């Protein structure tokens, strides 16, 4: 995808995750876990809400009939309407068409950003503290407890507090 | 060492749309913008409704029997059932559909006397069993058939004005009779030759009435051609006759703005709409619709798809 | 210190397109979206077509002779040629247009009987120069000319009804002579005032015959002023006359659904297509065309523009 | 452009490559050579195929003629026709200059995408054992031989087994 | 020392516009600009345009000579101006399919007319006046037809054929109007005691008239009236009245020449502004693709739409501090 | 947004910055400053204008009326054209409706790209004698003076100039 994190880099969706549709496993000493993210499910989930309520603003415009259910239509003119009415629900056909294919493309690849985002912030946390492993993990080179996991996932880790530690086995020196 | 990982949610079974690159692409959850289901009743909440029943519009300003408790009102909602009655007597009007248009489109009619008396050789009190009233021979109510008075006799030289007295223009209606034989022709107007002149300062025209065979409907050989015009505030309009002439007792008044509805669908007055068709009404959200390109009122766009799935949700990647 | 290098290709020539930014975007390759070449012929490979060649479609319903092999018939695709004939003797049809196009909307015709006959003091054998048959004088195939058996003499007073005993409506025409004199009408008709009426349990007319001075068309200064209606299952439609009506000897009717063209363009039973103009054929896998927005069938949009190309390739960047 | 690869931070393409829309070029003791990546190359090619087949689709509505070709039309309704016709013209020629704009741009973007996804998918591999040059290339900080090369093109570069080799490089002090 | 820094970063204002994305309908942006234009010209921008302002004169009233359209009978224009309440019809009457008619000539790039020809015997009368149509304080006529009676009051209006031959090489448009006498008296007076007919015929057009007396409102003094009629002749085409009294014939015939636009409004003409767009009110001048203005316009001109206002972003979303 | 600049990974615009789009602050032993990013400016405003450039390209089709102001319309031909107007505006409205919506998303979005497209290109330059501070800056690990500074705008920082001093303060190996 346009992101390359959904359907991209990340082999698969977890159908286990059903209170978010972003977030967090994570591996350590005392096991392992999994917890949602609050933010970039929200920034997902309220650009569809808003482009869905953007979708309901309907016409105003009141129509009358020009054409006669119980009675005869002249034929010239009925042929006329005909042919009027067909290019008219040709054009709205068409146009829900592109609206749709449109509107699909740029919310999946919307969440697919999100998802980048997601990534991204976590990336520059963990700052010299950790490496990717090209699959969406990143691996830690310091002991991270799960109230240091804790604080990824919360936003509050600081890298300075295990930079010494993580350097030291990131180069084994 | 250990890790963090970053993912997203996926389903199970997810549903396909469509985007610009791919016809079957699968996402996490999707819905519809096409409605598929309308309301097969007519959804009267709201509105001060005219349901015309086995009446159509027409014959409201003719005043067929059908018509008798539709000869005036108020409503800004119009509904014509199928095969509503217009003619009693058979015949046709011209323009007939742009007529029952302005009627549909109207929101209320109401009805002033024309005034037009008549002389001692007229009988201006033509009925006819193709109309019956209480179980007697009748007449449109808001017409008037005049023959002569002996049988035989001619059909005296008559004028007849209306005058428009009112500050908005008036519609007036009036027929003419076409025999189903010579004899039934001089019996009813005489020998003489038969010319109907109408004149106001907008409107000229002139009618003669004709002999011809004919089919009987309901009865009847003979036929009663419609016609219409309107008469402007201050203007008079003037019915120049000796036979044949299906005069006027009274004009209509096409008052404020109505959506006319065609429809045989039952009306409920608990739900309210905006948008209807033949089958009944169509309350959605959603913007476009696949029920009829024939609709009146505030509606969804009409479009020829059974389903355009919109995706809310990314794509599924299932495991 | 070793190197590996990403990269993409390019094109020494590129070709321009435009964005949403930019009008002159060059890109590696793309593709025409606006067909602008069709077949100069019509394509009728799968069609049963008919090919009406100088027969004009309202002459197969009143049987002109260039529509002698044109007067029954089924198909799915009719064609009408410039120029095609629809009056040997001189005239006009009355909502011409409106009839025209019911024909070539149609899916064939057939012909039923009148089975109109008439006493002994009417010739129903009129013929005229004007419609040559066998290099004799001939008529309408599908009306009869009546005029009076004795010169002069008064033209009786006569009924003809048509039934329609089908479960489908029929289409009937009849025409009205015109004649160039006095002296024409009173040797055709006699000296009586004419009136020719006509009605079924929907429709009513009349005609009067009218002598005037003409220019000469095909040598004849008379005219035949036509005229149809439809005739509803189980009714009846009478003709009621003295003088004047050119009867219908058999009337149409109009069966299923078929494609009209307009084309003077060569037939192709090779090449297949949906959609024809006035130039030919438009086989084409494109959305639009610049041919023309006068086009039947299933078309291409029209759009006023030479040329938009679709990207089908990255952003050229050469070296 | 969107993704800030081609046309951007690469410099330019390369016409040499006529197997593939994306690819690599590299440098080693051995010399110098060029391959293909297959899989960006279809991941875009198959997009615009897709979009090319969405395209096709035609209206299977069937239009009569209003308009005799050989006939007079009666001048009023004529006027209604002709308004009712441009007013339709203008409205799909406008449709079509959208459609194609909006298309182009997508196409563009999405071509910018896969190249900057097959960059990102090498740099993932290669870890701590390379830098970015900022040009579109990686210098990797270990001997590379054709063999290395080609496991980095295929995906099965360990970046575990030069680690040490190329940490040790990378924190050369140099003139 | 620990790390200098370098901080990226893009700008802002104080006061950004809203405008809407698919997915918001209430973005802030830096920068917006508007698309559908709100502001008309109040006047008729002729600068540029050989035009024709019709004044008190109603483009039917061209073909057939009314009083008012005595400046206005032949022309050349690009641009063909009608105003409201014009004049048509001196004395009163109707045109058969007169909103076609007007239409043809709203679109043509002027009129010639071409003499008929037509002549008469000695006992019609071809110079019948009406005081409903005055011109120099005297009583007259339109000035392209003629009045046709018996020249003996009450006599038989004699059998009179008239054929006007087209001998150019373009369509002709022929206009002729049919007297309906107020009374029968005056129809006996005009044109004797005789049936009255008139018939109409060419190679491609056929119809018959009859004047038909009826009591009626005067309108500018007359309870007469006057019904007009018109056909196209084509070239090398002869038409052909026969009469006998109730024609209004034609002393002239009508040429439409080339293209023009019609514009329908009562606002002031400027010479010094240039347009390709007008409506009731006036002219649009304007480089945007929409217009809020007016459904019912002509030229060329902004498509319509039922919004106020719809603003297109030309910045960033604006984050201020 | 998109791109996770602009609305995103940076905390806010700089009201401050008013000869440019994007930009660069500065902060070293000598002071602080401030400059604007000319290229990712022009390639912004570049596609803007060319977006309004577009939008002016107008109709050359020529409409006459078939409504008349000053006389009767038919009632059947009249509400047929009612009909069809009206039926013409949906379709207009609902265009400039989306055309707007979807050319203010992409707008928006492209702004954002480009700023993201100065920050990797810097990202770059300065290889391993910076790491990121996850608000958009970049902490240098070496004294960098006001030229070095502009040499980063200038787009000719020479990262190899430095790069021991760097990796010796980024490790915290300094002798004493
Ligand atoms: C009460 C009465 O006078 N006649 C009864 C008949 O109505 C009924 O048979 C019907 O007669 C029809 C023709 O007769 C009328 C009519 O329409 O009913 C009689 C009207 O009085 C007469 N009206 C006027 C104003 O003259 C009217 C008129 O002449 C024609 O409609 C003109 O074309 O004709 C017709 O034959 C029907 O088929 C029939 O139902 C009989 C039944 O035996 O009883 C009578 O008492
Ligand atoms: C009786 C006859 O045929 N006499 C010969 C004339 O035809 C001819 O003079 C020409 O007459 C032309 C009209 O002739 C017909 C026709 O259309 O062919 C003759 C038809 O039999 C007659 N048909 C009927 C049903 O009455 C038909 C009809 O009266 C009129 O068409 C009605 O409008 O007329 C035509 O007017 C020529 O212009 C005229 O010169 C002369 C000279 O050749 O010879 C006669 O023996
Ligand atoms: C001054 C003069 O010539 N005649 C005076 C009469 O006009 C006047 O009677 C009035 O007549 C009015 C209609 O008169 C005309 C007209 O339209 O002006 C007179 C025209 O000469 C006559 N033209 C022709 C070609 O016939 C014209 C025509 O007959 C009718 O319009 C046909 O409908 O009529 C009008 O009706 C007034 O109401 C009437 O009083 C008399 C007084 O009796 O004095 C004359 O001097
Ligand atoms: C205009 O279109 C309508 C709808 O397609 C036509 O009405 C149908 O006509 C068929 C005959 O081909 C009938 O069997 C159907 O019952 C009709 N359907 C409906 C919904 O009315 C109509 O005939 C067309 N008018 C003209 C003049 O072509
Ligand atoms: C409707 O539009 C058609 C097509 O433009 C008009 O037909 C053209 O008439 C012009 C005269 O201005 C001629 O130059 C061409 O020969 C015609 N073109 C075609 C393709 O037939 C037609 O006149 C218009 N109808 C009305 C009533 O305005
Ligand atoms: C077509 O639409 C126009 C505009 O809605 C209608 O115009 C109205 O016409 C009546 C005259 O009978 C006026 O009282 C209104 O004020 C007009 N409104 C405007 C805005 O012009 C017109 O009536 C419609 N035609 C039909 C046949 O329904
Ligand atoms: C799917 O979509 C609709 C609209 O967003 C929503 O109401 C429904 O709850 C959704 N289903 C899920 C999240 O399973
Ligand atoms: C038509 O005529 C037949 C035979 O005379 C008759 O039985 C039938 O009822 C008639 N149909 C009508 C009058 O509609
Ligand atoms: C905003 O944009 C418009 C159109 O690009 C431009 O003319 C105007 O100068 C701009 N306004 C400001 C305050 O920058
Ligand atoms: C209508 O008649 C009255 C007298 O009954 C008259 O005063 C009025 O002017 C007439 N109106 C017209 C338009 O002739
Ligand atoms: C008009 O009349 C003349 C008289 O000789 C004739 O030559 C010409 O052909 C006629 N035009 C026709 C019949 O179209
Ligand atoms: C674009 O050009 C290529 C050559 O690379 C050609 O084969 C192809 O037909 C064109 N594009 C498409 C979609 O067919
Ligand atoms: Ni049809
Ligand atoms: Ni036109
Ligand atoms: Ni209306």
């Amino acid at each position: 995808g346009l992101f390359g994190a959904i359907a991209g880099f990340l082999e698969n969706g977890w159908e286990g995750m059903v209170d978010g549709w972003y977030g967090f496993r994570h591996q350590n000493a005392q096991g392992t876990g999994q917890a949602a993210d609050y933010k970039s499910t929200q920034a997902a989930i309220d650009q569809i809400t808003g482009k869905l309520n953007r979708l309901v603003e309907k016409t105003n415009t009141e129509f009358e009939s020009i054409e006669s259910e119980f009675s005869e239509i002249e034929h010239q003119i009925g042929n006329v309407i005909n042919w009027t009415k067909d290019s008219i629900t040709d054009i709205w056909t068409y146009q829900a068409e592109l609206l749709v294919a449109m509107e699909n493309q740029h919310t999946i690849d919307m969440a697919d950003s999100e998802m980048l985002n997601l990534y991204e912030r976590v990336r520059k946390q963990l700052r010299q503290n950790a490496e990717e492993d090209g699959k969406g993990c990143f691996e830690i080179y310091h002991a991270c407890d799960d109230s240091c996991m804790e604080s990824i996932r919360n936003n509050t880790y600081d890298h300075s507090q295990y930079r010494e530690e993580a350097l030291l086995n990131r180069l084994n020196i | 060492p250990d890790k963090i990982c970053l993912g997203h949610h996926a389903v199970a079974n997810g549903t396909i749309v469509k985007t610009l690159t791919n016809e079957q692409e699968e996402v996490t959850n999707a819905t519809e913008t096409v409605e598929s289901t309308g309301i097969n009743r007519l959804c009267m909440k709201g509105r001060k409704h005219k349901d015309l029943g086995n009446c159509h519009p027409i014959g409201m300003l003719i005043g067929t029997p059908a018509c008798d408790l539709h000869l005036t009102g108020m409503w800004d909602t119009l509904i014509e059932r199928e095969n509503a009655i217009a003619y009693c007597y058979p015949g046709a009007t011209v323009n007939v559909e742009a007529l029952r248009q302005k009627i549909m489109e109207s929101g209320g009619i109401n009805k002033i006397s024309t005034g037009f008396t008549y002389g001692s050789s007229i009988n201006s009190a033509g009925t006819t069993r193709a109309c019956m009233r209480n179980g007697g021979n009748s007449f449109y109510a808001e017409l008037k058939w005049l023959v002569s008075k002996s049988k035989g006799q001619n059909f005296p030289q008559t004028t007849n004005t209306y005058r428009n007295t009112d500050t908005a223009e008036h519609l007036i209606m009036w027929g003419i009779h076409h025999p189903s034989s010579t004899q039934e022709k001089n019996d009813l107007y005489g020998t003489q030759s038969l010319s109907i002149s109408v004149g106001s300062s907008t409107y000229r025209n002139n009618f003669v009435p004709v002999v011809g065979a004919r089919p009987q409907v309901n009865g009847q050989s003979g036929r009663i051609d419609f016609h219409w015009t309107l008469v402007q505030p201050g203007d008079n309009i003037t019915f120049s006759h000796n036979g044949g002439l299906i005069a006027p007792s009274r004009v209509s008044k096409l008052i404020g703005r109505g959506l006319g509805i065609q429809s045989d669908a039952p009306i409920d007055n608990n739900c309210e709409s905006k948008c209807f068709w033949r089958g009944g009404s169509i309350n959605t959200r959603l913007p476009f619709q696949n029920l009829s390109p024939r609709t009146v009122g505030q509606c969804p766009k009409y479009v020829n798809r059974r389903s355009l799935m919109l995706a809310t949700g990314m794509r599924n990647v299932p495991e």
